[PDB]
RNA sequence: AGGGGAUCGAAGACGAUCAGAUACCGUCGUAGUCUUAACCAUAAACUAUGCCGAUUAGGGAUCGGACGGCGUUUAUUUUUGACCCGUUCGGCACCUUACGAUAAAUCAAAAUGUUUGGGCUCCUGGGGGAGUAUGGUCGCAAGGCUGAAACUUAAAGAAAUUG
C-alpha cells in the first residue's frame, strides 16, 4: 500500500457482474507475452482469465484517463459492429471523440483530411482489427490502452486489458465500468459506496 | 555531459528509459510518457501531482512495454501481486 | 570445439545487452572469468554474479543493467612492448577518457591504465567500453 | 444512362437539406427545384428531379446507405436508449435459482481473491 | 543540364560559385 | 536469381528419384516433378444413364465407376490448359483451388 | 508571404510565445510538419544546393525530364538538415527542397579531444554510418588543422560547425547525394552514444503539450 | 574378354513436309540397354551456400526412442496392440515477423563485422587469346591432372524500374 489504500479492493456487486458476461472465456491460441496474466488451462478446453487481476490493471487505466487535464483530448477507436453503441455511449457519457465504423487512414498524419485530430491518448477495443490505428499512432508519439483477448499482438501497447474481447455482452459490460471508474475517480459520483444510476444494458448492441 | 570550469557546455541533456535505460534520441517516433494520477484517502484524484514514466521505441516495437509497466507499478507500489520470477 | 570461454562469455553477455536482458547465462566457469568480473564490477559497468557449483564445472550468472555497450576479446595473444602500449588505445577505444584495455602480467591481470603506472607489459586479452 | 457527379452533389445535399416539404410525386419536385437552386439548364434541372423522384420511392421503403434525412436522423439518437426492466446479464431474478455454476479453477480464484462468501456451484467440464 | 538559370538566380547558392572573368 | 525456393521439384533430404514417363509426350521427369491428377468418371455420359437404365435387364441398374491417374510434364502442363500462369505474388500458394458449389 | 495561420497546436503555442526554447522540443521529440517553426526561432539559416541532374521517363511520343536537386540547410553552430525532393522544373524543385531541408534540422555533440579547454571544438567519440552501399566516417581530431575530407563533405561539416575532424570513406562514393546522407546519420548519431558523463539519473517532467491549455 | 540378346534405339536404309531438310513426323534397324572378371575418375556430381564450437523469435505440423494421463475398441481377453491429450531428445522441412545484414532478389543465417580478431583447409582480381601452346605425369585407347606467352580491347557483367 505504498500509493494506495485498502478502499479499492473490489466490491461485491463487481465480480458477479463480471463472471456472468463470460469474460473468462479464450480462445484456443495462447500468446507468450500475456503468460504472467494466466493460471492455468483448462483440461480439454479453453484458457481463464482473472478477473480479479481485470479488476486492479483497469482502475490503474482508469488513474491514466483521469491525468489528462481535459477530457477531449482522449480519442476511442471501434470498428467491429459490437462497439459502436458502447464507444459512442462512452464518449457521451464522459468526454471522448470516437471513431466508429470506417477509420479513413490518414487521420492522425495529414493535415488537410476532414477528420484531422491531435488526441493525447487512444483507446483501441481490439489490437488485431485495429491495428492499422496503431501504426500512425506509433508515428507522433501517444500512449493507447487496449483490450485484448488470450491472442493479441503487443506492438506498440503499453497497457491491455484482458477479457473476452469478443463476446456480446462482455466488451459493452467492460466499456461501461471504465466509464464507471473514470467518473468514481472524479467528482461526479461523489462517493465509492454510493450506486450508480445507469442500467448495464444500455452499453449492449441491438439487431435492428 | 562535459565541463570545463563549472558551467554546462551542452547544448542539451537528453532523457533516459526506464525500462532499459538507454537514451532516447531526438525524431525517435514510438517513445511514449505515461503518467499516471495519484488518488488520496477518499478515492479523489489529487490535481497536479503524479509520477512520470518514460519509454524508448525499441522495447514498444518489441512489445514488452506492458511488463516494463508491471514491473515499474510494483516497483513504486501502485500494483500489488501482478508481477513474480517463476 | 571450445576454444575460447572467455570469448563465448563476453559474445553471450555483449547479445543479451544488446537485447535488453538483465541477465546472462555463463557455462564453462575459470579462474580469468572469476577474476574477470569484479574488474567489470570496479567500473560500474555489471552487477551481482552468482556461480552455482555443480561437481563438473560450475556456471555463472551475471546481473546486466544496461549500462554496458560492447566487451570483446582479441584471440591471438600478441606480445606489446610499454612503448607503444598507446597504440592499441588509440585503436581500440572511442576515447582516452573513458575505456579499458584489459592486460595480463605477472602481477595480476589490470587494466592498460593501472598497467601503465605500474609501468609494466605483457598479453593482451580484451576490452571494453 | 449514368450520371455524373455533377448531378450526384446536388442530388444528395438537396435530399438532405430539404425532406419533409416534398414528397415522392415527380411534377412537384420539378417546379419546387428552382426557387431553392440556381440552376443554368432546363434539361439538367430535369434530370435533376428525375433522379431524385426516383430515390424517394426507395426512401419510402426502408434505409438506403449514406444517405441521413433529417427525419430519419432525429429518430436514432432519439431511440439511443433502449431500457429492458430486467438485466439480461443479471441472474438474481433472471434465474429461478439465484445461485449459478461456475468451474473448480474458477471456484479456486474465489479462493485465492478472497471472495469465498459468494454461493456458487461447481460442476466439472472435461472429455479428453 | 540545369544551368540556364544560374546567371541570375539570387535564390540559392550554389556549391563552386562561377567566378566571371 | 531463385524463382522457386523449393526449385519447382519439392525434393529436399535425397539425392535421386526414379523417372517416370508423361501420359501425352512420353517424356521422362521425375515423379515428384510432374503434374498428377486423378479423375472419377462413368462409363456413359450423363445424357445416356436412361437409356442404358431402360436397355438394362435387371431393373434398377447401378453404372460401375472409372479411375485413372494421369501425369504430365510441365511443357504438357499449360498447353492443356491443366495449369495457368500465376503472379509473383500467388506463386507462392499451394491451397487446393474452391471448387464451384452452388454454380449458379 | 503575409502571416500564417497555425494548424498544429504548436503553431498557436509558438505564436503566443507560450513555450521557452527549442531544447525542450528535442528533449521531448517531438515531430515538426510545418516550416514556419524554425525560421520564427532559427533565423540566418544558410542553404546551400550540390548540383541538379535530370532524371528520363520514357512515353510513346519521346521521353520525359524530371529534375532532382540537394539542398542543406545549417547555421554552424550545431543545427543542420538536407532534404531531397524532384519536379519538373527547378525552381520549384529547389523552392520545396529548401522548405523540407527545414523540417529537417538536426543538433549535433561536440566536445574536446585530449585535455579541455572549454569552447568544444571536436567529436566526443568516433562515429560512422553506412547507408546503401556508402559508408563515412568521423574521427575526433586535435585543435587547429582544417577539415581532411572530400570537398563534397566539406561543405557539410563546415555547415555543422564542427572545426576538427577526421574522415575516411569505404564503398562506392560516388553516388554523392547517398554519401551527404550517411555523413547526415553520422553526425545525426552523435547523441546517440551513451558516454559516463550521463551516468547521473536525471528527472522527468511534464511535457508542455499536456501542461498547456490551447486556444480555440 | 565370356554369357544373354524381349523392348527401345547412336550409325544406316526408306516414306512425307519444304525452294532446299543429311532434322523435327512414320515403318525397320547395328553398337548399346542386362550379367560375370578387370579399366576409365569426369557431370548444372546444385542447397550454384566448406568443416567444428557458442548465443539470438513466435507458431503449428511431422519420423524414431523414452516418460505421464482420462477414456474407446478388442481378443483364453488383463499389462501389451490400435486411437486421443501434454512435456522432452535427435532429424527431413514449413508459415509470419526484422531488433539485424545485403546493390537488390531475398536470409533464424546470408545475424552476433568500420563498435572490424573462436579454430582449421581451398580458390578468384576487367573482357578475349585460353583450359590454348609447351614440359611433366597417369591410362590399352578415348582422355585425366598441372598449366603459359605474344597479341587485342573501354567496356563485358549482376539486381531491380518504365516500356
Ligand atoms: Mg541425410
Ligand atoms: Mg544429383
Ligand atoms: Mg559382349
Ligand atoms: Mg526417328
Ligand atoms: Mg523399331
Ligand atoms: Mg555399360
Ligand atoms: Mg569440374
Ligand atoms: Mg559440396
Ligand atoms: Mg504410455
Ligand atoms: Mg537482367
Ligand atoms: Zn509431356
Amino acid at each position: 500500500p505504498a500509493n494506495l489504500p485498502s478502499i479499492f479492493n473490489p466490491t461485491s456487486a463487481d465480480i458477479e457482474q463480471l463472471l456472468a458476461a463470460q469474460c473468462h472465456i479464450g480462445s484456443k491460441n495462447l500468446n507468450v507475452h500475456m503468460q504472467p496474466y494466466v493460471w492455468k488451462t483448462r483440461a480439454d478446453g479453453v484458457n481463464i482469465i482473472n478477473l480479479g487481476k481485470t479488476w486492479e490493471k483497469l482502475v490503474l487505466a482508469a488513474r491514466i484517463i483521469v491525468a489528462i487535464d481535459n477530457p477531449s483530448d482522449v480519442c476511442v477507436i471501434s470498428s467491429r459492429p459490437f462497439g459502436q453503441r458502447a464507444v459512442l455511449k462512452f464518449a457521451a457519457h464522459t468526454g471522448a471523440q470516437a471513431i466508429a465504423g470506417r477509420f479513413t487512414p490518414g487521420s492522425f498524419t495529414n493535415y488537410i483530411t476532414r477528420s484531422f485530430k491531435e488526441p493525447r491518448l487512444i483507446v483501441v477495443t481490439d489490437p488485431r482489427t485495429d491495428a492499422q490505428a496503431i501504426k500512425e499512432a506509433s508515428y507522433v508519439n501517444i500512449p493507447v490502452i487496449a483490450l485484448c483477448d488470450t491472442d493479441s499482438p503487443l506492438e506498440y501497447v503499453d497497457v491491455a486489458i484482458p477479457t473476452n474481447n469478443k463476446g456480446r455482452h462482455s466488451v459493452g459490460l467492460i466499456w461501461w465500468m471504465l466509464a464507471r471508474e473514470v467518473l468514481r475517480l472524479r467528482g461526479t459520483i461523489y462517493n465509492r459506496e454510493t450506486p450508480w444510476d445507469v442500467m448495464p444494458d444500455l452499453y449492449f448492441y441491438r439487431d435492428p | 555531459m562535459e565541463n570545463d570550469r563549472g558551467e554546462i557546455v551542452d547544448l542539451y541533456v537528453p532523457r533516459k528509459c526506464s525500462a532499459t535505460g538507454r537514451i532516447i534520441k531526438a525524431k525517435d517516433h514510438g517513445s511514449c510518457q505515461i503518467t499516471i494520477a495519484k488518488v488520496d484517502e477518499n478515492g479523489r484524484a489529487i490535481q497536479g501531482e503524479n509520477i512520470i514514466y518514460a519509454f524508448s521505441g525499441f522495447v514498444r516495437a518489441m512489445g514488452e512495454s506492458d511488463d516494463a509497466l508491471n514491473r515499474l507499478a510494483q516497483r513504486d507500489g501502485l500494483l500489488k501481486n501482478v508481477w513474480s520470477a517463476q | 570445439v571450445r576454444t575460447s570461454v572467455l570469448h563465448d562469455a563476453l559474445n553471450s553477455i555483449n547479445n543479451a545487452e544488446k537485447m535488453g536482458k538483465r541477465q546472462v547465462m555463463i557455462r564453462p566457469s575459470s579462474k580469468v572469468i572469476v577474476k574477470f568480473l569484479q574488474v567489470m564490477q570496479r567500473h560500474g559497468y555489471i552487477g551481482e554474479f552468482e556461480e552455482v557449483d555443480n561437481h563438473r564445472s560450475g556456471k555463472i550468472v551475471v546481473q546486466l543493467n544496461g549500462r554496458l555497450n560492447k566487451c570483446g576479446v582479441i584471440s591471438p595473444r600478441y606480445n606489446v612492448r610499454l612503448a607503444e602500449l598507446e597504440k592499441w588505445v588509440t585503436k581500440l577505444l572511442p576515447a582516452r577518457q573513458f575505456g579499458y584495455v584489459i592486460l595480463t602480467t605477472s602481477a595480476g591481470i589490470m587494466d592498460h591504465e593501472e598497467a601503465r603506472r605500474k609501468h609494466v607489459a605483457g598479453k593482451i586479452i580484451g576490452f571494453f567500453y | 444512362r449514368v450520371r455524373t457527379k455533377t448531378v450526384k452533389k446536388s442530388a444528395k445535399v438537396i435530399i438532405e437539406k430539404y425532406y419533409p416539404r416534398l414528397t415522392l410525386d415527380f411534377e412537384t419536385n420539378k417546379r419546387v427545384c428552382d426557387e431553392i437552386a440556381v440552376i443554368s439548364s432546363k434539361r439538367l434541372r430535369n434530370k435533376i428531379a428525375g433522379y431524385t423522384t426516383h430515390l424517394m420511392k426507395r426512401i419510402q421503403r426502408g434505409p438506403v446507405r449514406g444517405i441521413s434525412f433529417k427525419l430519419q436522423e432525429e429518430e436514432r439518437e432519439r431511440k439511443d436508449q433502449y431500457v429492458p426492466e430486467v438485466s439480461a446479464l443479471d441472474f438474481h431474478q433472471n434465474s429461478e435459482t439465484g445461485m449459478l455454476d461456475i468451474d473448480q479453477e474458477t471456484k479456486d480464484l474465489l479462493k485465492h481473491l478472497g471472495f469465498d462468501s459468494i454461493p456458487v456451484n461447481v460442476i466439472p467440464v472435461t472429455q479428453s | 543540364e540545369g544551368e540556364a538559370e544560374l546567371k541570375d538566380e539570387q535564390a540559392a547558392e550554389e556549391i563552386a560559385q562561377t567566378e566571371k572573368k | 536469381v531463385k524463382k522457386r525456393k523449393n526449385n519447382g521439384r519439392n525434393k529436399k533430404g535425397r539425392g535421386h528419384v526414379k523417372p517416370i514417363r508423361c501420359s501425352n509426350c512420353a517424356r521422362c521427369t521425375p515423379k515428384d516433378k510432374a503434374i498428377k491428377r486423378f479423375t472419377i468418371r462413368n462409363m456413359v455420359e450423363s445424357a445416356a444413364i436412361r437409356d442404358i437404365s431402360d436397355a438394362s435387364v435387371f431393373a434398377e441398374y447401378t453404372v460401375p465407376k472409372m479411375y485413372l491417374k494421369l501425369q504430365y510434364c510441365v511443357s504438357c502442363a499449360i498447353h492443356g490448359k491443366i495449369v495457368r500462369v500465376r503472379s509473383r505474388e500467388g506463386r507462392r500458394n499451394r491451397a487446393p483451388p474452391p471448387r464451384v458449389r452452388y454454380n449458379k | 508571404e503575409k502571416e500564417w495561420q497555425p494548424v498544429t497546436k504548436l503553431g498557436r503555442l509558438v505564436k503566443a510565445g507560450k513555450i521557452k526554447s527549442m531544447e525542450e522540443i528535442y528533449l521531448h521529440s517531438l515531430p515538426i510538419k510545418e516550416y514556419q517553426i524554425v525560421d520564427y526561432f532559427l533565423p540566418k539559416l544558410k542553404d546551400e544546393v550540390m548540383k541538379i541532374k535530370p532524371v528520363q521517363k520514357q512515353t510513346r511520343a519521346g521521353q520525359r525530364t524530371r529534375f532532382k536537386a540537394i539542398v542543406l540547410i545549417g547555421d554552424s553552430d550545431g543545427h543542420v538538415g538536407l532534404g531531397i525532393k524532384t519536379s519538373k522544373e527547378v525552381a520549384t524543385a529547389i523552392r520545396a527542397a529548401i522548405i523540407i531541408a527545414k523540417l529537417s534540422v538536426i543538433p549535433v555533440r561536440r566536445g574536446y579531444w585530449g585535455a579541455n579547454l572549454g569552447r568544444p571544438h571536436s567529436l566526443p567519440v568516433k562515429q560512422s554510418g553506412k547507408c546503401g552501399s556508402v559508408t563515412v566516417r568521423l574521427i575526433p581530431a586535435p585543435r587547429g588543422t582544417s577539415l581532411v575530407a572530400s570537398p563534397a563533405v566539406k561543405r557539410l561539416l563546415q555547415l555543422a560547425g564542427i572545426e576538427d575532424a577526421y574522415t575516411s570513406s569505404s564503398g562506392s562514393t560516388k553516388t554523392l547525394e547517398n554519401t551527404l546522407k550517411a555523413t547526415f546519420a553520422a553526425v545525426a548519431n552523435t547523441y546517440g552514444f551513451l558516454t559516463p558523463n550521463l551516468w547521473k539519473e536525471t528527472k522527468l517532467i511534464r511535457s508542455p503539450l499536456e501542461e498547456y491549455a490551447d486556444t480555440l
